[PDB]
């Protein structure tokens, strides 16, 4: 019950504050590089979701957990992505975070980004394996999103590596039958 | 309740400026503070406490604060580094050989404006600046010879 040492903690990574960091953790009060507020947000969450590229080495130097679950089922991938934090999402799959995970809503971190409209996320990601078909709670896909979202680019980017077109949501509708009449989305579901 | 709860301007142990907004024993505080501070150009942190101590040392001017434990350093950084852009304006180099309180009357209500200002409620700036400014234990000593507690009242003035 007493997380008040916990949250000085993840202030510290949430203020990127690697001097902090360093001296509530002791490094070179029952703390550690893995606690948790109750949450479940561990610092490498944090410090993904406020983008502290310079943070994430040095916790995974003293152990964190790139696959730590908070309480959506969420890692610290899904939030970087949601936040479109390039060097956060390279520096964490350059460190072998596994990028097909999906939280409670079904989401992965390519959907998230895609979602959400980062598209300098998407052959990143692509690259260290993500699964560009895979799908949501509402059978959702990282394309379907981006189309209903209308994030051209993002579109684009995932038609470019070869998205299916033909993935039926829950409520049967494609990528094609989420795009506008006549958008210039709805042209390249085309093509 | 503003989280930064005392700021100072000082050269050397001789404070030149400084404001509060509720009662405590800031200056017995920030007297054993200055005291170890190196003349040269450097910045710190000292954790006591739910509180932590904060400066800028530079040509010789000591920018210093003091806040609760869970206001963000960015924030208490800026907060020095606008004080010290206004102290340094305003003043120059008359800070070099200014004598005891010299700036007090005319600045104090700067440095009660600006806490006030950076006490309610982002880039990059200002989170680089926290780049090897370490955070440190520090011995301070009371009365009897125990160990001196910050020790304020948030219900006064």
């Amino acid at each position: 019950k007493d997380y008040r040492e916990v949250e000085k903690l993840l202030r510290a990574v949430a203020d990127g504050d690697l001097e902090m960091v360093r001296y509530l953790l002791e490094w070179t009060s029952g703390l550690g590089v893995n606690v948790t507020s109750q949450d479940g947000s561990s610092p490498l969450h944090v410090a993904a979701l406020h983008g502290r590229a310079d943070l994430i080495p040095l916790l995974l130097k003293h152990g964190a957990n790139a696959g730590a679950r908070n309480a959506d089922q969420a890692v610290p991938l899904h939030l970087a992505c949601q936040q479109g934090h390039f060097q956060v999402v390279k520096c964490l799959l350059d460190s072998n975070a596994k990028p097909n995970k999906k939280d409670l809503s079904g989401n992965t971190p390519l959907i998230y980004a895609c979602s959400g409209g980062h598209h300098e996320l998407v052959a990143l990601l692509l690259q260290h394996g993500a699964s560009i078909n895979a799908s949501n709670n509402k059978g959702n896909t990282a394309l379907h999103e981006a189309v209903i979202e209308k994030h051209v680019f993002v579109v684009e980017l995932l038609l470019l590596h070869g998205a299916s077109v033909q993935v039926l949501n829950k409520r049967q509708r494609t990528a094609v039958d989420c795009a506008e009449q006549n958008s210039k989305i709805m042209e390249l579901l085309q093509v | 309740s503003m989280a930064i709860l005392f700021a100072v301007v000082a050269r050397g142990t001789t404070i030149l400026a400084k404001h509060a907004w509720c009662g405590g024993n800031f200056l017995e505080v920030t007297e054993q503070i200055l005291a170890k501070i190196p003349s040269e150009n450097n910045k710190l942190t000292y954790s006591h406490g739910n509180y932590l101590f904060h400066y800028i040392c530079q040509d010789r001017i000591v920018y210093l604060c003091i806040t609760d434990d869970d206001f963000e350093r960015s924030r208490a950084f800026s907060f020095l580094n606008e004080v010290k852009k206004r102290f340094q304006t305003t003043y120059g180099s008359r800070a070099q050989t200014a004598l005891p309180y010299a700036m007090n009357s005319e600045f104090s209500s700067v440095l009660a404006a600006q806490l006030k200002h950076h006490s309610e409620n982002e880039t990059q700036a200002q989170v680089d600046e926290l780049k090897g400014i370490m955070v440190r234990n520090i011995d301070l000593v009371a009365q009897r010879g125990e160990r001196l507690e910050l020790l304020i009242d948030k219900t006064e003035n």
